[PDB]
């Protein structure tokens, strides 16, 4: 199928570039993300404009596009 | 023995995919016994948040990597001593010498450098080039008279100033676990793939610093 290529960006401004298969669940870059950050799952939200995303979100179903940004917050205060 | 004139046994076998190289041995691991033990270094993080281990490992556990994850462990100069990136071009060139040999014997998928610095003494020592323009990751040059691969990697030590924490670095790590599942031809899953890392250095010494002051 068609790819895009999402930023994921965090509150210490780092930004991270994923190349994300347009009808995948997003639990899997959710997933991707927090081990390689080294935060567990239920530390962190995303958002698309707005929208937070959900484990079965796709980025067609979100209707997410080439070079869109995602935010990640913590769910709790600074470690 | 006094801490100088102790060595650091390295880890290698027939088979593997990885066998990260480093300059020489650091003081902990020298004193200790153990590749990279932290928390000075950033090497046994690195390798499970980028996946390459199925768990967070430690120092303690650097024995086990060459039988359950096909890593292995050596250094370009085997005598421990800080100030190594500054060591005499002859002592390099005769470490390089039997890097490569013992490369040639076990003849590891990857040769991984840990560091722009090592790569760029190893390429001057035994290639004979002053590399210019080095990039992170895949070099076109292959040990001498040999299959294996070149990949270059950020310093995991602390001491690296351009990337502070480990989530810094951990970016080639991920890269290099994609390069190794290829070679063997394990199933990539193409769904999600980390192309691009960027950061604000100083918001990251800072968050650095701060983790480091949480005493656990
Ligand atoms: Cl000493
Ligand atoms: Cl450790
Ligand atoms: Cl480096
Ligand atoms: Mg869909
Ligand atoms: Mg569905
Ligand atoms: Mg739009
Ligand atoms: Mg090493
Ligand atoms: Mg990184
Ligand atoms: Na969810």
């Amino acid at each position: 199928g068609e790819y895009i290529k999402l930023k994921v960006i965090g509150q210490d401004s780092s930004e991270i570039h994923f190349k994300v298969k347009m009808t995948t669940h997003l639990k899997k870059l959710k997933e991707s993300y927090c081990q390689r950050q080294g935060v567990p799952m239920n530390s962190l939200r995303f958002l698309f404009e707005g929208q937070r995303i959900a484990d079965n979100h796709t980025p067609k179903e979100l209707g997410m596009e080439e070079e869109d940004v995602i935010e990640v917050y913590q769910e709790q205060t600074g470690g | 023995a006094e801490l100088l004139t102790k060595t650091l046994p390295d880890i290698l076998t027939f088979n593997l995919d990885i066998v990260i190289i480093g300059i020489n041995p650091g003081l902990m691991a020298a004193y200790k016994g153990h590749h990279y033990p932290g928390p000075g270094n950033h090497f046994w993080k690195c390798l499970f948040m980028s996946g390459l281990s199925e768990v967070q490992l430690n120092h303690m556990d650097d024995h086990t990597l060459p039988g359950k994850y096909g890593i292995g462990f050596t250094n370009m100069v085997e005598r421990t001593t800080p100030g190594s990136k500054d060591l005499s071009s002859k002592e390099f060139r005769e470490g390089g010498r039997i890097l490569v040999q013992k490369l040639q014997k076990y003849q590891p998928r990857i040769a991984v450098f840990n560091g722009k610095c090592i790569y760029e003494i190893f390429s001057k020592e035994v290639f004979g080039v002053k590399v210019k323009n080095l990039e992170f990751g895949l070099q076109p040059h292959k040990i001498p008279d040999t299959e294996t691969l070149c990949y270059v990697m950020p310093s995991s030590s602390a001491r690296c100033a351009q990337f502070p924490r480990a989530q810094d670095k951990v970016h080639y790590y991920i890269k290099l676990k994609d390069l190794r599942d290829q070679l063997k031809g394990i199933e990539r899953n193409m769904d999600v793939q980390e192309v691009q890392y960027t950061f604000d250095l100083q918001l990251a010494q800072e968050d650095a610093k701060k983790m480091a002051v949480k005493e656990e």
